[PDB]
C-alpha cells in the first residue's frame, strides 16, 4: 500500500539484455497474460525513453494446462542493491533439512497487491517478441512487486510476517522457510495430515510439491566386494582409490598394486594377499569415516557438478573448495523423460537447485555436461521453476564419472 | 479547420554528468549562408523550428550542400540511450500488398518541449558583421540519435486501433514504412487502404511503388521472392577487402542459392590485418567459385509461408567440415536455404556438427516462422541412438526422420565397456625429455610382445598417443589397451572422426579397422604391474 524506496548499487546501471526468440504459442500466451495484466494495472506500456530490458518467456507448471509467465531476473537481480533488512540477514532455517516431510507452495499471488518504487520501475522493462521481427515488440513495465526479483520477498517479509504470524503460534513445530515467489514448510506429520494442514494454510492465505529431507541422500564412497578379482578389477579399484586418497588423506595402494606387478591379461583371475586384504579393509574404515572439516561458507559460492550416468542415471556433487563436498547424491527419476537427455537434466538442476535452496537458503551455480547451444536452444521448453540458477558448460569429459556409479 | 490529434512528446534527457553540446560555427561561404537562410526560413513558416535568443548557451553547428546539414554529432555523444530485419520467406501470402511510407516523416512528430532548446543551431551571417541567427528545432530532427525510436513508437501508438478494427488486413511496420496485407478484394484493399491514411491524416501524417518491390536487398514478387543481383568482381589481385566484401555478399546469397562455400575465403582471412595485400587462390578455392559462379548461373527463387502445411528442413554434409540445409514445404520449391560451418576446435564428429547445424536451424526458424521445422537428416536411427545413449555428454535434436542421401554420418569405433576375453593386452606408455625434446614410446603384452620406439623432436603427449599408435598397429582385430595418460584417454572419450593433429588420424583409422577395442586408464608411477616408465625412460 506503500512503497519502499527501491535503488540500485552504486554505479551499476539498470538491466540491458537480448530478448531472445520464443515460439508462436508462448508468444500468444504471453500476449493474453500480459493484456490481461494491464487491465489490472499490474503493468504498464511504456515508451522509447526506457533503454532497459530483461527476458522474459512461458511455461507450464506441474498438473496444469495453463500458460504461466516466467521472467529471468538474474541480471537484474545481481543489480539490484543487496538487501538487508530490518530482519538482520535472517539466518536459514537449518531445522528445515532435519524435518521428515517439505512441502512447497507458490505466494506470488500475494506480490501482486505491492505497489513498486516509482523511480525503480523503469528497471523492469520487458519485452515480448514478435515473430519475424514484422512488428515491434510489445514493452511493458512492473507497476507492482514482479514475481522472480529478489528484492519482492525481501520487500514483502514483513506483510507475510504478519499474515503468517497466527499460524505459527498455533503450531510452533511447523518450519517455514520463504525463496522468492515459493513458500516452503516443514513438518513431522503423517502425509495425510500434512496435506490437510497444507489446505489450512493455503485457506489461511486465501482470507488475507512433496519433499523428504529426512529421506534424502548424502552419499559415501563404496568399494566392491567380489570373491574373485581380475587384473582389470584391481586396475580400478586402484584407480578410484588413489582418486580417493584426495579427499582421505590415509589411503594406500601399494600393496593392492603390489598383486598387478609383471604383465598379466586383463581378464586373468588374481587372488588377494593377506596384506592387499587388510590393505582394502583399512581403506573401507577409512571410506567409512565422514570428511576432515568440511564447512560452509557463506561468504563463497556454491558449486554443482552432475555427471551423465546414462540409463536415465545422473549423479551429481555439491561443493566448496575441489574434494569437499558440501553433498552428493543421485537421480534416477522417470517421468516421460526416457529418450530425452536435456529434459531429464533440466528437472535434475531444478531438483538440486531446490535441495540447495532448503539447505542453505541460496541456489548454486552449476556446471552442466552438455553444449552451451544445445542447452540454450532447449532448456526453457522443459523448466517449470520459477527461479533460474547461473551455470557454466564442461565441454571435457571427466574420468571422476564411473567413480560416483 | 479539422483539428488534428495532438501528438503526446516523449519525456527526454541526457546523460548523468554530461551537459548539452557547445560548438563554434564553421565559416560558410556567402550562397551556403543565403540558402540556409532561405530553408531555414520557410521551414519556420512551417512550424518545424523557432528563433530564439542570447539565453542559449548551447550551439550546434551547421552547414549546406540546397539541403541543409546540422551535425547532431556531439549532441549524439551527450544524449541519452533509447531502446533485425523481417525475412521475406517467413511472410505469409496475401492477395493484395500496399506499401506505404510517410513522407517528411521526422518532422510530421514534434519534439519534447523542454528538450528543444539543446539542439538549437546557429546561421552565420555575412562577413561575421551581425550576430548569427538563432533557430531551434520543435520537431525531431534528421541525424538525431533519438528520432528513429521516438517516431516509431508514435507510429506504433496511432496505428494500434485501426489493426483491431480491422482483423481481417495485416500489418507490418519495419522503419518509416508501413506494409499492408490483405486477401480481400482490390477495390475493398484499396478503400480501406484510403480508410488507413485517413486515419493517419487525423494525426497530421502524410502518406502516398508496385510490385516487384526492391526492398532491404530482397525482390519481392506477389507468389515469390528473391535476391537483388549480386555484384562479383573478378581481378588479378584480390585483396583483403575484396575477400571481406565477396564473404559478405556469398553470405548474403547462401538464404536462397543451395551450395555456396565460404570456407577457402574466409581461411584467407586468418590474421591478415591489412587494407592493401593480395593473395593466391589454392585450386580447391577456384574450383570452389567457378562452381559458385556456376550456381549463380542460373537463378532461383524462394516462396511464402503457409501456416497449414508442415515445416521442412533438410541437410546434407558437404564434406570438410561443411553443412548445408533447405528449409521448405512442399517439395522442390523452397520458402529458403542455408549453410553451417563448424566452429574452430582441435578435433570432432560429423554427429556433432549435425547437432549444431540443427540448433542453428532451430533458432532461426523460431524467429523467422516462430515454430521448429521437423528434420530430414543423412543419419540412422540406430547411429543416433547408439550415439545419444553412449555419449558422455547429454545431447538432443527435435523431431526428424532419416532421409538417405549420402554422404551419410555415421559412428566409425566403438570402445567396448568391458574388457575382452581372450584379446591381447597391450600396456603402452611414453615419455619426452622436455629439454632435448627426445623420447620413446612403446608396449608390452601378456604374451611377451614387446616394442620400444625412439623419437626426435617431440613431447609427453605426442608419445602417449604415439604408443597407443603404436598398440593400435601390432595388434590383432580385438584389443585391450592400457594407458596411464589422462590425455590420450582424455582425446579418445571424445569420438574424434577426424583431427588436426595427424597422430590422432592415424589413430583413428587404427581404430577404423578395428573390430574390438577396450581401453584401460590406471594411475602413472603408482606400480601398477604391466605398466611400465622404465622402457621409455632410459
Ligand atoms: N518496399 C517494400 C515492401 C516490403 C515489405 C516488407 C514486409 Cl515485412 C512485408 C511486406 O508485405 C506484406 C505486408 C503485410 C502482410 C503480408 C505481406 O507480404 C506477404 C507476402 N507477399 C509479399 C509481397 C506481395 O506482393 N504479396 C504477398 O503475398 C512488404
Amino acid at each position: 500500500i506503500e512503497t519502499v524506496p527501491v535503488k540500485l548499487k552504486p554505479g551499476m546501471d539498470g538491466p540491458k539484455v537480448k530478448q531472445w526468440p520464443l515460439t508462436e504459442e508462448k508468444i500468444k500466451a504471453l500476449v493474453e497474460i500480459c493484456t490481461e495484466m494491464e487491465k489490472e494495472g499490474k503493468i504498464s506500456k511504456i515508451g522509447p525513453e526506457n533503454p532497459y530490458n530483461t527476458p522474459v518467456f512461458a511455461i507450464k507448471k506441474k498438473d496444469s494446462t495453463k500458460w504461466r509467465k516466467l521472467v529471468d531476473f538474474r541480471e537484474l537481480n545481481k543489480r539490484t542493491q543487496d538487501f538487508w533488512e530490518v530482519q538482520l540477514g535472517i539466518p536459514h532455517p537449518a531445522g528445515l533439512k532435519k524435518k521428515k516431510s517439505v512441502t512447497v507452495l507458490d505466494v506470488g499471488d500475494a506480490y501482486f497487491s505491492v505497489p513498486l518504487d516509482e523511480d525503480f520501475r523503469k528497471y523492469t522493462a520487458f519485452t515480448i517478441p514478435s515473430i519475424n521481427n514484422e512488428t515491434p515488440g510489445i514493452r511493458y513495465q512492473y507497476n507492482v512487486l514482479p514475481q522472480g526479483w529478489k528484492g519482492s520477498p525481501a520487500i514483502f517479509q514483513s506483510s507475510m510476517t504478519k499474515i503468517l504470524e497466527p499460524f505459527k503460534k498455533q503450531n510452533p513445530d511447523i518450519v517455514i522457510y520463504q525463496y522468492m515467489d515459493d513458500l516452503y514448510v516443514g513438518s513431522d506429520l503423517e502425509i495425510g495430515q500434512h496435506r490437510t494442514k497444507i489446505e489450512e494454510l493455503r485457506q489461511h492465505l486465501l482470507r488475507w510439491y512433496e519433499l523428504h529431507p529426512d529421506k534424502w541422500t548424502v552419499q559415501p564412497i563404496v568399494l566392491p566386494e567380489k570373491d574373485s578379482w581380475t587384473v582389470n578389477d584391481i586396475q580400478k579399484l586402484v584407480g578410484k582409490l588413489n582418486w580417493a586418497s584426495q579427499i582421505y588423506p590415509g589411503i594406500k595402494v601399494r600393496q593392492l598394486s603390489k598383486l598387478l606387478r609383471g604383465t598379466k591379461a586383463l581378464t586373468e583371475v588374481i587372488p588377494l594377499t593377506e596384506e592387499a586384504e587388510l590393505e582394502l579393509a583399512e581403506n573401507r574404515e577409512i571410506l567409512k569415516e565422514p570428511v576432515h572439516g568440511v564447512y560452509y561458507d557463506p561468504s563463497k559460492d556454491l558449486i554443482a557438478e552432475i555427471q551423465k550416468q546414462g540409463q536415465g542415471q545422473w549423479t551429481y556433487q555439491i561443493y566448496q573448495e575441489p574434494f569437499k563436498n558440501l553433498k552428493t547424491g543421485k537421480y534416477a527419476r522417470m517421468r516421460g523423460a526416457h529418450t530425452n537427455d536435456v529434459k531429464q537434466l533440466t528437472e535434475a538442476v531444478q531438483k538440486i537447485t531446490t535441495e540447495s535452496i532448503v539447505i542453505w537458503g541460496k541456489t548454486p551455480k552449476f556446471k552442466l555436461p552438455i553444449q552451451k547451444e544445445t542447452w540454450e536452444t532447449w532448456w526453457t521448453e522443459y523448466w517449470q521453476a520459477t527461479w533460474i540458477p547461473e551455470w557454466e558448460f564442461v565441454n571435457t569429459p571427466p574420468l571422476v564419472k564411473l567413480w560416483y556409479q | 479547420m479539422v483539428p488534428i490529434s495532438p501528438i503526446e512528446t516523449v519525456p527526454v534527457k541526457l546523460k548523468p554528468g554530461m551537459d548539452g553540446p557547445k560548438v563554434k560555427q564553421w565559416p560558410l561561404t556567402e550562397e551556403k549562408i543565403k540558402a540556409l537562410v532561405e530553408i531555414c526560413t520557410e521551414m519556420e513558416k512551417e512550424g518545424k523550428i523557432s528563433k530564439i535568443g542570447p539565453e542559449n548557451p548551447y550551439n550546434t553547428p551547421v552547414f549546406a550542400i540546397w539541403r541543409k546539414l546540422v551535425d547532431f554529432r556531439e549532441l549524439n555523444k551527450r544524449t541519452q540511450d533509447f531502446w533485425g530485419i523481417p525475412h521475406p520467406a517467413g511472410l505469409k501470402k496475401n492477395k493484395s500488398v500496399t506499401v506505404l511510407d510517410v513522407g517528411d516523416a521526422y518532422f510530421s512528430v514534434p519534439l519534447d518541449e523542454d528538450f528543444r532548446k539543446y539542439t538549437a543551431f546557429t546561421i552565420p551571417s555575412i562577413n561575421n558583421e551581425t550576430p548569427g541567427i538563432r533557430y531551434q528545432y520543435n520537431v525531431l530532427p534528421q541525424g538525431w540519435k533519438g528520432s528513429p525510436a521516438i517516431f516509431q513508437s508514435s507510429m506504433t501508438k496511432i496505428l494500434e486501433p485501426f489493426a483491431a478494427q480491422n482483423p481481417d488486413i495485416v500489418i507490418c511496420q519495419y522503419m518509416d514504412d508501413l506494409y499492408v496485407g490483405s486477401d480481400l478484394e482490390i477495390g475493398q484493399h484499396r478503400t480501406k487502404i484510403e480508410e488507413l491514411r485517413q486515419h493517419l491524416l487525423r494525426w497530421g501524417l502524410t502518406t502516398p511503388k508496385e510490385p516487384p518491390f526492391l526492398w532491404m536487398g530482397y525482390e519481392l514478387h506477389p507468389d515469390k521472392w528473391t535476391v537483388q543481383p549480386i555484384v562479383l568482381p573478378e581481378k588479378d589481385s584480390w585483396t583483403v577487402n575484396d575477400i571481406q566484401k565477396l564473404v559478405g555478399k556469398l553470405n548474403w546469397a547462401s538464404q536462397i542459392y543451395p551450395g555456396i562455400k565460404v570456407r577457402q575465403l574466409s581461411k584467407l582471412l586468418r590474421g591478415t590485418k591489412a587494407l592493401t595485400e593480395v593473395i593466391p587462390l589454392t585450386e580447391e578455392a577456384e574450383l570452389e567459385l567457378a562452381e559458385n559462379r556456376e550456381i549463380l548461373k542460373e537463378p532461383v527463387h524462394g516462396v511464402y509461408y503457409d501456416p497449414s502445411k508442415d515445416l521442412i528442413a533438410e541437410i546434407q554434409k558437404q564434406g570438410q567440415g561443411q553443412w548445408t540445409y533447405q528449409i521448405y514445404q512442399e517439395p522442390f520449391k523452397n520458402l529458403k536455404t542455408g549453410k553451417y560451418a563448424r566452429m574452430r576446435g582441435a578435433h570432432t564428429n560429423d554427429v556433432k556438427q549435425l547437432t549444431e547445424a540443427v540448433q542453428k536451424i532451430t533458432t532461426e526458424s523460431i524467429v523467422i516462422w516462430g515454430k521448429t521445422p521437423k528434420f530430414k537428416l543423412p543419419i540412422q536411427k540406430e547411429t543416433w541412438e547408439t550415439w545419444w545413449t553412449e555419449y558422455w555428454q547429454a545431447t538432443w535434436i527435435p523431431e526428424w526422420e532419416f532421409v538417405n542421401t549420402p554422404p551419410l554420418v555415421k559412428l566409425w569405433y566403438q570402445l567396448e565397456k568391458e574388457p575382452i576375453v581372450g584379446a591381447e593386452t597391450f600396456y603402452v606408455d611414453g615419455a619426452a625429455n622436455r629439454e632435448t625434446k627426445l623420447g620413446k614410446a612403446g608396449y608390452v603384452t601378456n604374451k611377451g610382445r614387446q616394442k620400444v620406439v625412439p623419437l626426435t623432436n617431440t613431447t609427453n603427449q605426442k608419445t602417449e598417443l604415439q604408443a597407443i599408435y603404436l598398440a593400435l598397429q601390432d595388434s590383432g582385430l580385438e584389443v585391450n589397451i592400457v594407458t596411464d595418460s589422462q590425455y590420450a584417454l582424455g582425446i579418445i572419450q571424445a569420438q574424434p572422426d577426424k583431427s588436426e593433429s595427424e597422430l590422432v588420424n592415424q589413430i583413428i583409422e587404427q581404430l577404423i579397422k578395428k573390430e574390438k577395442v577396450y581401453l584401460a586408464w590406471v594411475p602413472a608411477h603408482k606400480g601398477i604391474g604391466g605398466n611400465e616408465q622404465v622402457d621409455k625412460l632410459v
